[PDB]
Order: structure tokens, then C-alpha cells, then sequence
């Protein structure tokens, strides 16, 4: 699996939040490219649909295609997926999910210029630039 | 099974109209025919984290009145986690009733009870459910339905989680009137409005309780809590917000007056004489409501 | 039974054979519920030191046997002295479960109760038997024998009184072998290694769970308490007496994991998926074997 | 700057606590390679014998080589410092510097088995594996 | 001559702009040479009714710095206040005091006689010391206190702090104001009528960048997490902190101030840039504070 | 002086030739007084962690140099950083006497206060060289000098910061033999055995008082605290490590007996009427080591 056309500084992040690095697989980054674009590339290792999805809140505008088999077997944009689930963290203090042993989960829907991310636990909404920011 | 056999009881907006008329019809059948042992040899778990006596009380009551035993406890203002703590529990009761200071506690203990069945007596701003059962019940006994009615909220309904369950679960019923009546910095959300202009639901703003008194059926009264504002603007504006005996004269024979409770300076003592009063008999449907959400929850077949 | 009437106060005062009934009762009543064992019956739930993890589980079997429950829970202060207490309530009850912060506490109501049994909850550093007891069954069921048995204990072993319980529980059965894994500050005392000693038990240190892991059976765990180092030499020791899932490769099958509750940082949350967690199945088995011992109690007829 | 033999899982580490990854520069990274090894090439721009002290914690047996002036310009392995700063959190849960806007200090010194750290604040040492459990 | 000896000093509403221009001055003077034995013989009472180490510190630092000995209290968290400062006005020749309750330093002025009375706060209603301090601050950073632009970012609804200083630099000619502020905590509306019927100019803005370039005095004030819930305190805070990346645009002489404590408002970034002024801002509080003193106790100030 | 404007955070920062102009100033000091030596001076007496005991010791010293003083002792409570409370506290004082419930904050305070000087009263475990300087000088007084004396300590070595920082500071000097009498459980640290090691300087351990107190110049208790052990562990081993009257029939004349204060159950009272009673004339010698320290901070020249 390889994904192209990474937003900068977005490649290192999608690396720590998804724990790309936590395999024993070949695995090979660049950073600040032409287009500044960064580039992930992964040796003989499946993404869903869902992971492709999860990266779409971080690089949009992305390419996801698999080359494990030395030929471009399949195609793949990410899609804006409807739950987010184990890397955004609550910006409300007092939800019961920063203490406890459970993952954070955000429900997701599309607005105008936003988009509202409601936690499953608190059942608060929040635009993903304010989940985002902390 | 019923459809709620089994089931936690975390949000109102987890319950479908199809349900909520499951619970207040149990209600009624459980209030005109006692059955003091439906719950018979059922242990049930009252875990206050965030103490309660007034919920407390009506919950433990409810469960007692189904013949069901009672354990429990009544924290002062945790080290062991809320996982830890109710993965326990889980293995000791049948069913946990439970208060929290965090929201989304009963939603996590959900999580981690297994089979035992949660229900939520309140975590802290988010739901209440039991409250809103509570005071459905109270509203559809005192005007034999729940569509085409006016309903009047008034004082903090910015941060009054009773008045936002209750407005969201009348949304799930046809034809009603809202009015808010509210100080500015206290408004109705924007979140609840939303809701109903997408529902096409009438409802409209008013400064005082004298515009629209002749033409309510429930007027709701809330504790607007001095802390939100500084004493300065409380006073100022508190006098729009209260309710008199002498402010019910063109309201309507089949109106009633309704309040969570505790009421400090919101409602007179004047209008208790008053036949419009209803806000303890609220409080002791709220045996029923609550007796009613344990049954349905603790047993498949309900001789109703 | 022959623990009919009489008060359950320290596991030294309780036989093997004694401890062998109230196993048996326990898998009995957790087999076939008996729910109105101890109905009309009112028991007295003391707890003149607070405990809602000890007093939830004690006062769920009571009422799992039909029975009425009043009681207390003190405030943290240090008037009435506790005989007059126990010489008033013992009027009003049948039984008397009571949590006291001082030692012999519950020896104390015995002089004062007449012949309403006590039960003891725990009168700090000394005794606790129903916490061993449920270790116990929970050990019992889960390996299917206490004899015969390798059994880790980790974390503070200077001052656990459930591990000192019991160790000298486990030590009226036969070939057990022991492993100690605690900080040399926290050391397992000197009376309990003569008193295995005494009886030819083997028994043996070691820095590490690593060194055991292989060949364990039960791993009990207990709450090293930051308070009894500055937290300095805690953080620096500490690693080599909590537990994470890594380290359960070699472990075996049948071995479970064992602890009083509750966890703070000994256990990391990674182990509650594997099948060796049994420190919440072994809290559920504190109903049961609670429930046995008021029965026994309280009622000579297994029903 | 180009660095080579980086241990296993060890590659990823460097780049997130040394904040590597925060320039506009040319990155090439490649994790779990042939000896598994690792890579950490950034262009323009050069560390010197302090910071390339500051991993030896992490990557002892290192080589750090150069490619800024079209060939491979100095060789050099990481020599242990006498003081590591910013990466390090102490493991005494009542030191002060956990609260406050400081920077982490801990004084180094070999031990047999063992490696001594001092904080800076607490004047509390530390074995290096206890220090970085945590 | 001085229209402030023996005079209460109650409220900023109660200081003229002749009053202000004085009390500044005396600062400047103090500030550039010492008047280390200006309050011999002088006894203060330091009556913190409402305990505030940060504002009990300032004050009787500045008493010790002109020479006068110090007498007080700090009560906790929870006789009628009349009958207590008719006796403290018999014992001392000064009284700051800050209390809980608002108006209570006036009230303490109908009793004290001729002891002047100096209000550390009362609760919601005045706290001028606070003011005048910040005056002082931005007068020095600025060199003028007209013709400035001045945002006020924060808690502007309950900010007892902002409604002081917007009033008292409505005494100064050709200020514009702007207040950043999220709508829950908007500036008040008798605020805003104040600075209308003077024709001074005002603006409301929704970040601080928006207005970043043009600004003179960035304020920064303590949004209370407890006015808000902090679901809606999370949705609105990205808006109103300040870290050091904001400004880039920002003017040379502009300086940041904030009356303290900063929680998650300003971030330890800015400390290192030159706009940061808040700690100096209160390092001024002393002047501010000693220039009040002295023109209170004496009659001629040889200056 | 060497010292002047800087801190006096850790005693391994002071060095040997610091140590000796501390104890001469104090000496200097105490003979002849200087009462105006910091007149005009400000300091804050900044107990975050309250101590009576000691906060009563450092003011004395304080205002027997004619300083002001301001300050506050906050109660048991555990919001604003203490970087920010000190670089808002430097702006007021000129120096800065601190305690604090958190080990390092002294350190911390040191690089947010400029260059007004921080001088510890200790933060927890770690320092607490005021302490340890009144030791030395009373040590020096009674003994002639501090080197080639025989030091007996006793009681809890273990979390002894005063006995630690004394330790290692009289390693600084020659020819001193050590005598460490402790329960096994509150032993002397490993890396203080090592560090006397390091400088061939002679140490040994002992049971009781009774093996040593014939060849001791020095006898310093300390306070067991009860909680470091179950009341029944401190109440079996305790004996070996309280000190009567009838013990001090072998001691030379010329021993002293030393204590930090406060003493509980380690000292009999029996001892007062003896002349080597020296802990409260121990105690007050501090006015003399901390004027002559908080002197040489802020003074230049012995006046
Ligand atoms: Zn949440
Ligand atoms: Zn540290």
C-alpha cells in the first residue's frame, strides 16, 4: 500500500496518530516534495476502506493505491467516513472518556465551511477545527 | 421481550417514540395496579457517585416498591476507574441505577457491565432521562395525550438539561406550541431550535409569562440557579421569570403548573392552593415513571 | 456445621477442615440460588471505617439470601466506646459484620455480643478472612485444588495483610510452592518464612516476574502503596512489580490472575482481554463465598 | 545529513521526540530495512556534536554521515553527553518540573549495568530504563 | 493643593482625571527616586476580609517601601463589618481592605472618621488599584494614555478589571477601543452607552487576529471556566488565547498586559517576546500603590 | 563575599570554603549586632508549604537586621504556576526565603527570579541547607571545630533529609568518624555509605546508643516518624532509639546532644537539666546562621 499526494506536515502526524510504524514491514517516508507534498509508502500490508476513510480528516485530497504485487492493483480517494474513532481526543474536560480505559469516538456529519464531530460518550458536538486544535 | 428488555437507559434521544409510549402506558397500568413483587429476589444497585437525595429517594423507593432489594452508596465532593469500579459491580447486582459528575459515565459503564443493565439518574449536563419520563407521564395524565399542546418553558432553559430532554421528546410528538420564556442570557439553544424548524415545529419567544398565560396547557418552571449570573442582573431581571397565584387568572381550567424541583424564589407559595399546582403530584409520578423503566428493563413478559 | 454461632474473626482461628465447608457451601449456593436462606433475618452492616468496595459486596449477599440489612458507614474521624456499641446493637440483630480501623475490633464485640455472631471486615493490619476466603474459592475453582500449586504473590508484601492471610491459608494444604516478587523494603515479613519453614513449604525470592512466569499457576498481585517510599525510590523500583500484557507469552493456560482491587498502576488494562484476568471474576466470587459463611452462621440445615 | 544503523522501532522515536520532522527540508525515512535497520536522511542541514550526543541513549551503535557537499563528507558515531535535555520526563511524579513551563534536565553517568540520570530539579537519580518506561 | 489627602479612595468612578493625572505622577516620582521613610510612624491595617495573596503581597510591599509598619488579616474562605472599622479606625491611620461583599469599603468609610479608606475590591463592583496600575503601565509602555488603540480580550462580561479601565481611559481623548470577546461574555451594554455619549470610538471583533495590526495594547483577561459550561467554554476558547505566532503583525510598541493569573490564555511562548508586559505591569502595582499611599497620609509631598 | 547575589538551594552547591564564611559571619553576627545591616531591604517569606517552626526562625532573623517582611504560609490545599507566582514575586522583593511541598521548586524559582536572590527552607525530601548551616554552626560552637569529632545519628536515616544533607557536608572535613544507629527498615542510604567510601572516610553501624556513647562528641536524634511502619513494628524496635537520662553516664563533657525539633517520644525530658542538652540553644542558633547567610546575599562588605 502506498498514498500519495500527503498535505505538508501531515505526513509525520498520519504516522503517530495511526501508528503506521508500529510493524515489521518495509517502510519507506518522504517529506517536502514537489507538487510540498508528503509521501507514505508501505510494503505488503492491506488498508480497508475505513482506514483510507480515517485518513480524510487530515489529507483530504489524497491517493491510496497498493503496489505489494509490483503492479498498481487498486484505486483509492478518502472518503469523509461517519465515525472517527481512537486518535481525536474530547475538547470537553469533563467527559468520563479521558480517564477510563475506553477510545474516544466521534460521530461525523458535513456543514457548510464545517464539520460537526459529536462524542459518543458526552454527546457533545464540536467543529473538527476545535477537536482539531488541541 | 419487550423492545426495551435488556436495554440500558442512557439518552432520551436513544429512545424511540415507538418506546417512550411503551413506558408511560406501563406507568399508568403499574400506578392503577400495584405489583409489589414483580421484582422479587432482583438486587439492584443505587451507585450515586454525584450524591442525589431528592433522585435517590424516588429511585430507591420505585425499587422497593417492586419487591426488589437495594444496595448502594452516596459519595461526598475516584482512584479506581469508572471501568474498574462498575466491572466489579456488574458481578455483584442485576441491574445498576447510577449518578455521575462526568458525562457520558453511564454511557462508558454500559461498556463494561456486560448483561447488567445501566440507567442513567443523571450525568451531570448531558441526559436525565428518568426526569423527562417523569415528566411525560405527568403531562400526558393531566392532558390525556402528548400532540397539539402548548407548552410554555420558563427560567434556565441555557443550561437546564430537564428542559432539553423534555423539549427533544415532545419533538417526537405532533402539532405542539412551544414557548420559551427566558432572559437573553439564558436563551434556548441554537441546537434545540435548529431541531425544530427541521421538524417544522412551532415555537416562539416571549419576554414574560403574562403574554402567553391564557393560551398554555403546561407551564414549566425551572430553578434558575443565582450562580449563572452575577446578583446584580438575577435581580434585575428575576421578576419576569417567577410565578404568582395573582398571574393565573386567564389561564386555562385544564392547565398545570410543573417543576423538576427544588423550587427556591420560582414559584410562590400561593399557587400550591391554587388547582393549577402539579408539581409534587410530578414528583410522585415519578415513582411510577421510574418503577415502570426498571420493569420493562428487568422482565420479558409484562402482565400489563 | 460445626462454625454454627460462632464468630469468624482471624484465619488462624479457622481449621482446614473448617475452611473446606465454607468452600464447599460457597460452590453450592453459587450452583443453586437460595434466595430466602435468611429471610425475617436482620443483620448489621458496621462499618465504623468506610469501605463502598467491601460493604457493596457484603451487603449484595445478605440480601441474595433474603435477609434485611441496616447499618453504617463512619466519616474518616479518630465518645460512645465500641463495647457499649456492640452490648446496644447486639440487642437489635442476629448477626454483626463490622469494618473496624482498629486492630482486634472485632474480638472486642465478641466479649460484648452475647451469642450474635461476628463477623469481621477487616480490622486493619491484622486479620481480613473473607477477602482470603474468597481468594480461596476463587483459586479453587479456577485451578481445581489447592494442593499442589505454584503461586506467585507481587507488590507489598510488608504490609498486605491478604497476602499474609493468605499465605498461612494456603499453608494447611500440601506441596505448594511459593515465589515472593517484592522490593527488598517491602520484603514478605520473617514470621511468615518460619512459619513456612516450620512446616517444610518451599519457598523462594525473586527480583522479577520474569524469572517465575513460566511456571506459575496463580499470580496475585496487590497495590503497592506510594505512600510507604518517598515517590522517588517508588518510580525507580516500582517497574519490576507491575504487570503488562507482554509479559503473559509463556504463562500457563490454566494460570490466572489474581487481585484484592483495587488497580491502580500494577495492572495495565491490556491483560483484561487475555483469559488469565480473573481479579473481577474473583471480586464476583466474594458474594458467594460471603453468602456460605452467613449461611453457615446462621442456619445448621443445608436447605 | 544522513544517518545510518538506527535500531529497530527506533527510527520513528528519533523523529518525534527530536522534532525532526518540523523543518521544510527534503525528509527520507525507511524503517525495518536490510542490516533490520534504519534510516534518517534530511537535506541542508547539519546537527552538531552536541545534538548528535543527544541519541546516543537511543541509537548507540549509529553512523552519521554527510550529503550536503555531493559526497560523503565526515563520518561519525555519537558519543555519550553530559547532560540530556527536552526529551527526558522523570519518573518522580512530585517533582516540580512535571507542572511548570521548564525544560526537562538530567545530569548522565555511566554505572556498570546502569546508567545514572540526575534531574536537574529533584537532584534524584534515575536508572535510564526507568526513565524511559515512562 | 492635593484634592486626595485624608480622601477614601473607593471607586474609579469617584477619581476625576485631575485625580488620575496626580496619582500617575506620583507613581512616575516614586518610581524614579525612592521615598524610603516617607510613612515613618505610620500604622496600616491590611484588612484582606476576602483572602488575595496576590493583592496582599503588592499592597504590603508598598507600605514597607515608604517606611510604615503593617498590621492585618486574611480570613478564610468562610460582628457586623460597621462595629469592626469603628475599632480598627482607633488603632491605625490607614485602611486597605478587600471583602467579599460589594459596597463594603463604602460602608466602611461612613465609620473609619478620619482614617482614609483604600478598596483592595469588593467582589464584583471596584477594585481602582488594580486600575490605576494598569494605567501607569500602559502610560510608561506608550508614553501617552490618548490616541492609543486598545483591545480588551476575554471576559468582558464579568470582568471587573475591563469596565474599570474602559471607564477610566473614557477620561482620555481619542481612544479606540475594540473588544474581543465571544457573545456570552460581550462587553455590557451601560459600558458601550458610556463610550457613545462621550463619541468615542469602539469596535467588536471575533478574534484577536482580525485586529492584530492595529492595536497599541492587547488585554488580555481570565475567562472563568465556571461562567461557561465547559462543553461551550471548549467550542469558544480557540478564539481568545494568544500565542507568540499571533504576532507577527502586531506594532513594535505594542505591549500585551494581563492582570493575572493567566490560566490557558496567554501561552509561556509569549513570555520571550517583547510584548509581553504583564509581569511588569505587575512590578507597577507597587508605585501605583505607594503613590496612593502617600497622597492619602500627607499633606505636602516635597517632591 | 563569594556568595553575594546568589542562591542557596542544595548544600552539595555549597562549597567548602562557602560553608566556613557562613559559619564566621554567624559567629560575627551573633557577637556583635548589626540590627540596620538590611534596613530598607524587602523580603518575601514565601512558606507554600506552611511551617511555623520555621517561618518564626528565618523572620527573626529578618527583622534583627531591621528588613521588612511579606509573605503568606498557604494551607494544606494540593492554578497559577509557581513560575509565574515568582516572576511576579521578584518584581516586588529583594529576596526571596521559600518552602515548598514539591522537590526542585527552589531550583525552579531560580531561573524565573532574576537576579533577586531564593534562598531554600526546603522543598521536600531533596535540601535544606538552613538546617543543615545552624548544625554546623552549633556543632562548631560546642566541639571547637568540625573536624576529627566523633558523630553519633540516630532515628530515621532512611528519609532523613536533615541527616543527609548534614552527612554530606561534614564529608567535606576531615578525619570524622560516623556512627549510624537505625532500625534496619530506616537504614542510611546506599549512596550516602558510598560517597563516604568514596573519601576513605570511616563509618559504622550500631544497634543501640549504648555501644557508642562513650566516644561521641556529637549525639543527633531525629524524629521516627510513627507512620514509616504499623504502630506495632515502630513499638517493638523503638527502644534501641530513644534516648534517657541514665544513657549519658560514659558521654564526655564536652558532648552535646542535637535535634531538629520537634521532639515527640525520642528524647526524654530528663535530659534538659543535663548539660549536654543542646537542641533548643541548636535552634537558636538559626537567627545566626540565617542572618549572616541572607547578609552575604545582600551585603558586600561586613559592616
Ligand atoms: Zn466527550
Ligand atoms: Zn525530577
Amino acid at each position: 500500500t502506498v498514498i500519495d499526494h500527503i498535505p505538508a506536515q501531515i505526513g509525520f502526524k498520519l504516522l503517530s496518530l495511526f501508528k503506521l510504524t508500529e510493524t515489521d514491514q518495509r517502510i519507506t517516508i518522504g517529506l517536502n516534495l514537489p507538487s510540498r507534498k508528503d509521501l507514505i509508502k508501505i510494503e505488503n500490508t492491506f488498508l480497508s476502506e475505513d482506514q483510507v476513510d480515517q485518513l480524510a480528516l487530515y489529507a483530504p485530497q489524497a491517493t491510496v493505491n497498493r503496489i505489494d504485487n509490483y503492479e498498481v492493483v487498486g484505486k483509492s480517494r478518502p472518503s469523509l467516513p461517519e465515525r472517527i474513532d481512537n486518535v481525536l481526543v474530547c475538547p470537553n474536560s469533563n467527559c468520563i472518556s479521558h480517564a477510563e480505559p475506553v477510545s474516544s469516538s466521534f460521530a461525523v456529519r458535513k456543514r457548510a465551511n464545517d464539520i460537526a464531530l459529536k462524542c459518543k460518550y458526552c454527546e457533545k458536538e464540536f467543529s473538527h477545527n476545535v477537536v482539531l486544535a488541541n | 421481550a419487550n423492545p426495551l428488555y435488556q436495554k440500558h437507559i442512557i439518552s432520551i434521544n436513544d429512545l424511540s417514540r415507538d418506546d417512550l409510549n411503551l413506558v408511560l402506558a406501563t406507568a399508568a397500568k403499574l400506578k392503577a395496579n400495584p405489583q409489589p413483587e414483580l421484582l422479587k429476589h432482583k438486587v439492584i444497585a443505587s451507585c450515586f457517585f454525584e450524591a442525589s437525595t431528592r433522585t435517590r429517594l424516588s429511585f430507591e423507593t420505585s425499587m422497593h416498591r417492586l419487591g426488589a432489594s437495594v444496595v448502594g452508596f452516596s459519595d461526598s465532593a475516584k482512584g479506581e476507574t469508572l471501568a474498574d469500579t462498575i466491572s466489579v459491580i456488574s458481578t455483584y447486582v442485576d441491574a445498576i441505577v447510577m449518578r455521575h459528575p462526568q458525562e457520558g459515565a453511564a454511557r462508558l459503564a454500559t461498556e463494561f457491565s456486560g448483561n447488567v443493565p445501566v440507567l442513567n439518574a443523571a450525568d451531570a449536563s448531558n441526559q436525565h432521562p428518568t426526569q423527562t419520563l417523569l415528566d411525560l407521564f405527568t403531562i400526558q395524565e393531566t392532558q390525556g395525550r402528548l400532540d397539539n399542546l402548548h407548552v410554555a418553558m420558563v427560567g434556565d432553559l441555557k443550561y437546564g438539561r430537564t428542559v432539553h430532554s423534555l423539549t427533544q421528546a415532545l419533538a417526537k410528538f405532533d402539532g405542539n406550541r412551544f414557548y420559551f420564556i427566558a432572559p437573553d442570557a439564558l436563551a434556548m439553544p441554537q441546537y434545540i431550535l435548529d431541531m425544530l424548524d427541521e421538524k417544522g415545529i412551532a415555537w416562539s419567544l416571549h419576554s414574560s409569562i403574562e403574554e402567553v398565560m391564557a393560551e398554555v396547557d403546561i407551564l414549566y418552571m425551572t430553578r434558575v440557579q443565582k450562580e449563572r449570573l452575577d446578583p446584580s442582573e438575577y435581580a434585575n431581571v428575576k421578576a419576569q421569570f417567577v410565578l404568582r397565584a395573582s398571574d393565573l387568572h386567564n389561564a386555562k381550567a385544564n392547565m398545570k403548573v410543573l417543576h423538576p424541583l427544588p423550587r427556591v424564589d420560582e414559584i410562590a407559595t400561593d399557587v400550591d392552593k391554587t388547582p393549577h399546582a402539579w408539581y409534587f403530584q410530578q414528583a410522585g409520578n415519578g415513582i411510577f415513571a421510574r418503577q415502570a423503566l426498571l420493569a420493562l428493563v428487568l422482565n420479558r413478559d409484562l402482565v400489563l
